[PDB]
Parts: C-alpha cells; sequence; structure tokens
RNA sequence: CAGUAACGGCGAGUGAACAGGGAAGAGCCCAGCGCCGAAUCCCCGCCCCGCGGCGGGGCGCGGGAAAUGUGGCGUACGGAAG
RNA sequence: GGCGCGCCGGGCCCGGGUCUUCCCGGAGUCGGGUUGCUUGGGAAUGCAGCCCAAAGCGGGUGGUAAACUCCAUCUAAGGCU
RNA sequence: CUAACACGUGCGCGAGUCGGGGGCUACGAAAGCCGCCGUGGCGCAAUGAAGGUGAAGGCCGGCGGCGCGCCGCCGGCCGAG
C-alpha cells in the first residue's frame, strides 16, 4: 500500500537475512591483529624491504583508467633478461616476477628495465656467510648503515610532463577538430562496406570490359 | 538485536570545531568555575608549566 | 532516541493512533509493490508513469568502462589550471597560449556552456563539442587532439 | 615410446581392434561381480598420466555403476507440492557415474585414499571405471616427498568432499566468466558471501 | 595537414612503438611434429577408420559431396571439423586413388 | 562497481562480474618426448650409535617390488645434448 | 622451545652466456544433438543422463543463432601450495 | 530494532563533500592522524531505444550573389535577455 508520493524500491529482505549477518564488532580487533602480525613479521625479515618485494610500473587495462599507472604483479621475464637479472635469482633478491605479463610496449619495458636497475643500484645484499665475502656482494662498511624502510619500495607516482607556454601557429588553428572527429567516425564506421563496392564496382567493370 | 547501530560517525571538520571550542572556552575564569573545578587561587588559568 | 518519538505521547490513548474504525491491520493493501496494475493502478498512473513495459535495446554484457567519457564546460576550463598561469597568460605581451590538457585533470571531453574568457589557449582533450571548439577559437586558441 | 602408440591406439575407440577389445573387457567385466581388485591397471599409460606409479602401495579397483539418469525416491507419484517439482523419472544427478564410482570404492576402502580414476568399458546398463587408490601408511610412500602429501589427514576421502578430478568437474568450478557462481570456494561460499549484509559499525 | 592521435577512428589508440618478442611456447601446442605424425598415421594403418568415417568415404567415392558434409557435420558436431574431417578423407581417397593406379 | 548489466504471468520479485582502492602475497611437481648397465623402493637377519615422533651408518652368492617402467635431469616461464 | 656458536658423521660434487642439432604434451575427453535441474546469463551460464563423438598452423574463449574472413587471448580433459 | 526512500528541521563545510574500507601512532574495541590512501559514492549535464550529440547572441568595414536592401569569410566593438 503505497501512498502518496515516493520511490517505489525493491528491498532484498524477502530471504531470511537475520540467520545470515555479518556484524563487525571485531573491526578494530583485526586492526590490531594485522598490525601485530606486520611488526611480526618486519621484526623476522630483519633488514629486509617491511612492504616486500619491489613490483614493476604497469597501466592499467580499460579506457577509463589507462592514463594511471599502478604497481603490478611482478617483473616480466622479457623485462628481466634484458636488464641482466636471473629469473631465479630475481626471486632471492627480493624482484617479484611473474611469467604470465606480456611485453606490447617499448616504453613501459625501458621503465621496468631502468626501475630494475635503480634498483640494483640501491640493495645492499649482505653476505650468504658473514664471515667471508664474495664478489656479488657489498662493502663492509655498507653493512652497518642497512636499515628497513617503510611503505613501498621506490612508490609509484603518477608524475606529469608539463609544456610551456607555446605560441600558436597558423597551421594549428585550421585544426576543424570537430568535424575531424566526425570524419574519423564515419570512416571507421562505413571502412568495410567502402571496400566491398569497391570490390564489386571492380568486378562489375571486369564484366564490362570482358 | 546485536546488530542496532550502536555507532555515531562525526563529521571530521565538527569534530575539530568542538575540540577547539573546548580548548577555548578552557581559557575563560566563568566557564571554568560554572563547570565546577574550585580555581579561585590559581595564577592564570589559561596555565602554563615549565617543561621540566 | 525514544524518549521524543510519537510513542510516549501515544500511552492511554486506546488505539495508538490508527484508529477505531480501521483497526492497525497487518497488510490491507498487500506486501510490497503488489497490485500494480490492479488495485493500486491510480498511484502507480498518477505518480510512477512508464513503470510497465519494455523499451530498448538489450545489451547484455554492460562494461561502464568503455563508455567513460566524463566532460568539463568551458566556464569552468579555466578552473583546472592554476591562477599563476591566466594571471601569466594575460600579462604576457608574447602571445604565448597556456597549454591546458583537462585529461590531466580528469575529464575526457571538453563541452562548451559559459562565457570563455578573451585570452589564448592550447586546449588538448579527447573530445570536443562542436560549440566547444568553435567557443576555443572565437576566443582564438587551438583544439589539440589526444588519444 | 610406447605409451604415445598406445593413447593414440586407445584413442581410436571407433575401430574394430578397440572395438573388439572393449566388447571383449566389457563381457568379463560384467560377468565379474561388482567392486573386486584388480591386480595391474587395464590402461597403463592412463593411469600415468592421472598419477599411478606401479609400485608397492598403490592399488587399483574396476568397479561398475549401473548406467541411468536417477528416478526420484518417492512413493508411487506423489511427490507432494507443486507442479514445478512433480518431475520423477526425467531427473538427472548432479555429480557423474564416474565420480559415484570414485566414492564406492572409497567407502569400500576406508583406509586407502582414492587418487582418481578412468575409463574401461561400458555396455547399456553398466559404465565400468578403474579407480587407483593409494594405501597411506605404506614406507614407500610416506618415504617419499612428492606423493606424500596425500599422507597428511587433510585429504581424507577426497572421493566424497569432491576433491578428486572426476569429483571436481560437478562443482562448476574454475576461472572464467562462465563461472562466476562458484567464486570463492564453492557454489555455496559464492552464495553466503553474497546473500549476508555487511553491517558495519558505523554505517 | 594536422594528424592528431584520435581515441576514435580507423587507426584509432594512442601511438607506442610494438616492439617483436619472439613468441611464447604455449602458442605451439598442437603444432604437429615428425615424430607424432610418425606415430598417428602408423596407428591409421594399424586401426583403421571409424565405421561413419568409411561410410563418408563411400559417400565421397560416388561423388555426393554436400550430403556428405552433411553426414559428417550431424556425426562430429561443427562445421569446421566437418570440413576438416572432408578434406582429410579427400586426401585419403586421393592417396588410395593414386596407390590403386600405380 | 550496484541494487547496475541482466532475469522475471517483464508482474511481485530476483540480480552477478570486469576495472579501480586495499588486506595478504609464493610459487611449483608429474605423465608424455628422451638419456643414463633399475642408476630406484620395501621388509627381515647381525653389529655400532641414538632410541616416550623407530631413525643414521656398516655387512648380508639373504628375500621381494619394478621393464605391463622405479629413480636422476626435465614441464610450456620452453627443455635436453654437444 | 626458539633464534646463536663449535665438533663428529653422512649426503651433494652442483652454475651462467653464445652457437649448432634435436624434442615437446593429459580421449568416450573436448565438442555437437536432446532431456532435466540450476544460473542474472538472455537462439541454452554451469551440472548431469543418453546418443553421436573428434582434431593437431589444432582446441577453447572473444555475453545474439549461423557462413566466410582476418586479429587478440590463453593451453583443457593430471597433481601439490 | 535493521535497511531503503521521501520531506521538514538543527549542525559543519561549500562546487564541492564524506574516510564509512585500509594504514600510522585501565579508561581506550575510544580518540587522533593520512591527502600521491579521493580509489569510490553523491553532486557539478542533459537527452536518445541506439549509433550518438551535448546547453545566448548582436553591430560595423572589405572582399523583381543579384532584378546570402538581405552576408559566404575575415579585422574591430558591445557584450549572456
Ligand atoms: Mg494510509
Ligand atoms: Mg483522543
Ligand atoms: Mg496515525
Ligand atoms: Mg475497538
Ligand atoms: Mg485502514
Ligand atoms: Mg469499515
Ligand atoms: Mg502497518
Ligand atoms: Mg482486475
Ligand atoms: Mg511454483
Ligand atoms: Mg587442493
Ligand atoms: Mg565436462
Ligand atoms: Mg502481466
Ligand atoms: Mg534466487
Ligand atoms: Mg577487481
Ligand atoms: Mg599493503
Ligand atoms: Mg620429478
Ligand atoms: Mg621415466
Ligand atoms: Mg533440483
Ligand atoms: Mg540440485
Ligand atoms: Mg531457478
Ligand atoms: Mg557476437
Ligand atoms: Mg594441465
Ligand atoms: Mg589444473
Ligand atoms: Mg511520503
Ligand atoms: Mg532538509
Ligand atoms: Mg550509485
Amino acid at each position: 500500500a503505497p501512498s502518496r508520493n515516493g520511490m517505489i524500491l525493491k528491498p532484498h529482505f524477502h530471504k531470511d537475512w537475520q540467520r545470515r549477518v555479518a556484524t563487525w564488532f571485531n573491526q578494530p580487533a583485526r586492526k590490531i591483529r594485522r598490525r601485530k602480525a606486520r611488526q611480526a613479521r618486519a621484526r623476522r625479515i630483519a633488514p629486509r624491504p617491511a612492504a616486500g618485494p619491489i613490483r614493476p610500473i604497469v597501466r592499467c587495462p580499460t579506457v577509463r583508467y589507462h592514463t594511471k599507472v599502478r604497481a603490478g604483479r611482478g617483473f616480466s621475464l622479457e623485462e628481466l633478461r634484458v636488464a641482466g637479472i636471473h629469473k631465479k635469482v630475481a626471486r632471492t633478491i627480493g624482484i617479484s616476477v611473474d611469467p604470465r605479463r606480456r611485453n606490447k610496449s617499448t616504453e613501459s619495458l625501458q621503465a621496468n628495465v631502468q626501475r630494475l636497475k635503480e634498483y640494483r643500484s640501491k640493495l645492499v645484499l649482505f653476505p650468504r656467510k658473514p664471515s667471508a665475502p664474495k664478489k656479488g656482494d657489498s662493502s663492509a662498511e655498507e653493512l652497518k648503515l642497512a636499515t628497513q624502510l617503510t611503505g613501498p619500495v621506490m612508490p609509484i607516482r603518477n608524475v606529469f610532463k608539463k609544456e610551456k607556454a607555446r605560441v600558436i601557429t597558423e597551421e594549428e588553428k585550421n585544426f576543424k577538430a570537430f568535424a575531424s572527429l566526425r570524419m574519423a567516425r564515419a570512416n571507421a564506421r562505413l571502412f568495410g562496406i567502402r571496400a566491398k563496392r569497391a570490390k564489386e564496382a571492380a568486378e562489375q567493370d571486369v564484366e564490362k570490359k570482358k | 538485536k546485536t546488530w542496532r547501530r550502536w555507532h555515531r560517525r562525526v563529521n571530521t571538520t565538527q569534530k575539530r570545531y568542538a575540540i577547539c571550542s573546548a580548548l577555548a572556552a578552557s581559557a575563560l575564569p566563568a566557564l571554568v568555575m560554572s563547570k565546577g573545578h574550585r580555581i579561585e587561587e590559581v595564577p592564570e588559568l589559561p596555565l602554563v608549566v615549565e617543561d621540566k | 532516541p525514544s524518549r521524543l518519538r510519537k510513542t510516549r505521547k501515544l500511552r492511554g490513548h486506546v488505539s495508538h493512533g490508527h484508529g477505531r474504525i480501521g483497526k492497525h491491520r497487518k497488510h490491507p493493501g498487500g506486501r510490497g509493490n503488489a497490485g500494480g496494475m490492479h488495485h493500486h493502478r491510480i498511484n502507480f498512473d498518477k505518480y510512477h508513469p512508464g513503470y510497465f513495459g519494455k523499451v530498448g535495446m538489450r545489451h547484455y554484457h554492460l562494461k561502464r568502462n568503455q563508455s567513460f567519457c566524463p566532460t568539463v564546460n568551458l566556464d569552468k576550463l579555466w578552473t583546472l589550471v592554476s591562477e599563476q598561469t591566466r594571471v601569466n597568460a594575460a600579462k604576457n605581451k608574447t602571445g604565448a597560449a597556456p597549454i591546458i590538457d583537462v585529461v590531466r585533470s580528469g575529464y575526457y571531453k571538453v563541452l562548451g556552456k559559459g562565457k570563455l574568457p578573451k585570452q589564448p589557449v592550447i586546449v588538448k582533450a579527447k573530445f570536443f563539442s562542436r560549440r566547444a571548439e568553435e567557443k576555443i577559437k572565437g576566443v582564438g586558441g587551438a583544439c589539440v587532439l589526444v588519444a | 615410446g610406447a605409451y604415445k602408440y598406445i593413447q593414440e591406439l586407445w584413442r581410436k575407440k571407433q575401430s574394430d581392434v578397440m572395438r573388439f577389445l572393449l566388447r571383449v573387457r566389457c563381457w568379463q567385466y560384467r560377468q565379474l561381480s561388482a567392486l573386486h581388485r584388480a591386480p595391474r591397471p587395464t590402461r597403463p599409460d592412463k593411469a600415468r598420466r592421472l598419477g599411478y606409479k606401479a609400485k608397492q602401495g598403490y592399488v587399483i579397483y574396476r568397479i561398475r555403476v549401473r548406467r541411468g539418469g536417477r528416478k526420484r525416491p518417492v512413493p508411487k507419484g506423489a511427490t507432494y507440492g507443486k507442479p514445478v517439482h512433480h518431475g520423477v523419472n526425467q531427473l538427472k544427478f548432479a555429480r557423474s557415474l564416474q565420480s559415484v564410482a570414485e566414492e564406492r570404492a572409497g567407502r569400500h576402502c576406508g583406509a586407502l585414499r582414492v587418487l582418481n580414476s578412468y575409463w574401461v568399458g561400458e555396455d547399456s546398463t553398466y559404465k565400468f571405471f578403474e579407480v587407483i587408490l593409494i594405501d597411506p601408511f605404506h614406507k614407500a610412500i610416506r618415504r617419499n616427498p612428492d606423493t606424500q602429501w596425500i599422507t597428511k589427514p587433510v585429504h581424507k576421502h577426497r572421493e566424497m568432499r569432491g576433491l578428486t578430478s572426476a569429483g571436481r568437474k560437478s562443482r562448476g568450478l574454475g576461472k572464467g566468466h562462465k563461472f562466476h557462481h562458484t567464486i570463492g570456494g564453492s557454489r555455496r561460499a559464492a552464495w553466503r558471501r553474497r546473500n549476508t549484509l555487511q553491517l558495519h559499525r558505523y554505517r | 595537414a594536422l594528424r592528431y592521435p584520435m581515441a576514435v577512428g580507423l587507426n584509432k589508440g594512442h601511438k607506442v612503438t610494438k616492439n617483436v618478442s619472439k613468441p611464447r611456447h604455449s602458442r605451439r601446442r598442437g603444432r604437429l611434429t615428425k615424430h607424432t605424425k610418425f606415430v598417428r598415421d602408423m596407428i591409421r594403418e594399424v586401426c583403421g577408420f571409424a565405421p561413419y568415417e568409411r561410410r563418408a568415404m563411400e559417400l565421397l567415392k560416388v561423388s555426393k559431396d554436400k550430403r556428405a558434409l552433411k553426414f559428417i557435420k550431424k556425426r562430429v558436431g561443427t562445421h569446421i571439423r566437418a570440413k576438416r574431417k572432408r578434406e582429410e578423407l579427400s586426401s585419403v581417397l586421393a592417396a588410395m586413388r593414386k596407390a590403386a593406379a600405380k
């Protein structure tokens, strides 16, 4: 029995919902439990980065978000083999790898290779046995100046290149942008049937000549 | 039931308004004695003590 | 607060604000939105026209991210970029137009509603209205596309 | 190797060689009883694909499930209720005959653990299956670090939680857009995550 | 003229230099090996042919290709598998004709 | 995202996912294709040690399993050999 | 009990780059027809019974049935965490 | 009592607004803090089944176009009933 005026609406309470209800009174209990587990892990991996391994520059998919840059799953192994880091040694020294990611581009691959080299310049690899150092190893006086960094290792900024204020050329002020958009729409929409009618006109001209 | 709406969330800006009003009223002598603190021998009631 | 609510004033009144003739029965008109075309048709046609029936093409796996194209108007175009750029554009005797990338602010399309102040621009966008690009031409300034 | 040849041989089931072999094995398995121990696999390649290794402790049964659908176990007609649920005899069971064949031998040998199972023969009224099982307390598998995962108490009766290869395939389980209604652990975990109210503290 | 990169059009999208990577090794699954071909043709000469396949061969001998296509499509499912089974049976009849002529 | 796309005497009602932000974060192993004199495994007997999670080593012309395939390399990120 | 060190004994004698030559895959299963259940999944999302039942530049997916035709994308019908 | 909606009222901010999810530091499971945690919600734009499109104009000078005294295109001016 609806009254005078208002939304007619569909509450999804026709099922037995009181039996299946999630009360969140352990919300601060979990917000204490997670940070206790996180402090324990950050003490357990004692000089290592507290956030974990390093994760690559990625673009988002799906037109709404492709302007932005995220942290990805892991460094692609094409991006590793041209950085000089072996696919098994990367995960040991702290480089996340996933083999599933392709590399469609070249700019992203060069950015991730530069990121791996800039990381490899910054890690302080301790000796696997503390008394005798080896060749793939850092110096003794750098070992005292190591500490855990907090937050993600080399945090991903979304930086924008600012253009300076140009002077408008006469060539740019004749660019009819709306009509160019609309002409591109119509050409992309009609491109197949243009070619089909060109095809049938070609064989009908063959019919008229032969 | 347990899922009574126990909690209330307040906007951050008026949470800040409230403590600014509390601090600013803790500097007036009439608004402290009317709260009840027997204060009449205090040197000055916006009362700052040595950092030691 | 039940201390402020109506039931504290309705103690002693033997019908509790629902009447003696028509008692407060449980569901006299059916539950929910019942009786759309039968006995509440007068309500659903005096207050919710168009509620019954199908119209339009069914589009199955719709994705709200393919059709993402937010808009901005020309009277708030200059609100994208800080005030120092347009002040220096008003002070510049060279004719150097400031460059405004609307996608960096987060709007793909530029539509033209308002009056745009008379100093040049390089507005780069992903789409343009017809009136928006000709307002940019009328102030004198370029419409750069970007994908 | 011979296993590629016998794999491509068992692929040609409509041929006369494998047709003769299937009908002779089906005669023999139909004469023999319902759940008996085979001493060695009939499909030595397929057993190796599914997990069998000829060592001490893996035990192969061939069992027959009686072929057909599932009529509703109800007195005479008389499924009481609305005309939706009046169906009796054209109903089909949610799991498969191979999964039923796994769990019948897994229940007949409660000490052992069903690894996997495969197909040996069929006729109009039976299907036959060789379910292969592992004795989880034998030292030829409890000292082998890549098959001692099944000796752990988590994997008791995989056949009846539906964790085998033929018990899995009735759970609607997989990645994709085809399997949206089982994200979470199961089609019950999906339903349970969807039909709750997350009533927060603040709201 | 100006050719700006456009979000719509025939050559829509942002201009990015596509690198040329060697293909991943999962993509070759099912590319026919010499050893696998040598196994499969031997298994076919051991076993023979299915009954529906030899009846489709009997349809192809008398040059009624269309109902042979319809028969193979009804027996195996999709039309693509139908045409593939047709061209393989046409190849085995072409081998049988040249073997019975030579 | 979303009470959305969708479903529904399109009536009542039902109703996900992708993307993005977080919590966490870890990857791997066979069968096959092969190559190594079955190079592999279980049990009992004796001796030494330890033995209230029956294990480590040595000796058995002692018994079995296994070529109807055990182990080592090797698995889609390719891999093996020279 | 844990993180710490020393000793005996036992196992293991192990890696990378370039070039050349070889090798590579899970079948009454995929899929198709039909029937019933289920799903938001709509000319059939998933599951199952029966019948047909494969292929290897193949197969699946690409949310409207189908034919031609290019692209993109993973590698099922085995297993652990 | 919980949820949704509608309107009226009081409060903070205001073309913005909000941390509710996460994180950082006895009472306190509170309170504070984040801002390259505004992802996201609502709002700032509507309309169309959809492809889509997407929210003032006016004046001057030149160039029966002549049997747009009405401008196609530019330079200047007023400017948002
Ligand atoms: Mg009323
Ligand atoms: Mg009264
Ligand atoms: Mg009343
Ligand atoms: Mg009365
Ligand atoms: Mg009444
Ligand atoms: Mg009355
Ligand atoms: Mg009532
Ligand atoms: Mg009526
Ligand atoms: Mg009913
Ligand atoms: Mg598992
Ligand atoms: Mg299946
Ligand atoms: Mg109706
Ligand atoms: Mg339902
Ligand atoms: Mg997501
Ligand atoms: Mg985190
Ligand atoms: Mg191995
Ligand atoms: Mg082997
Ligand atoms: Mg049912
Ligand atoms: Mg059921
Ligand atoms: Mg239903
Ligand atoms: Mg389509
Ligand atoms: Mg697999
Ligand atoms: Mg798998
Ligand atoms: Mg009302
Ligand atoms: Mg109000
Ligand atoms: Mg909304």
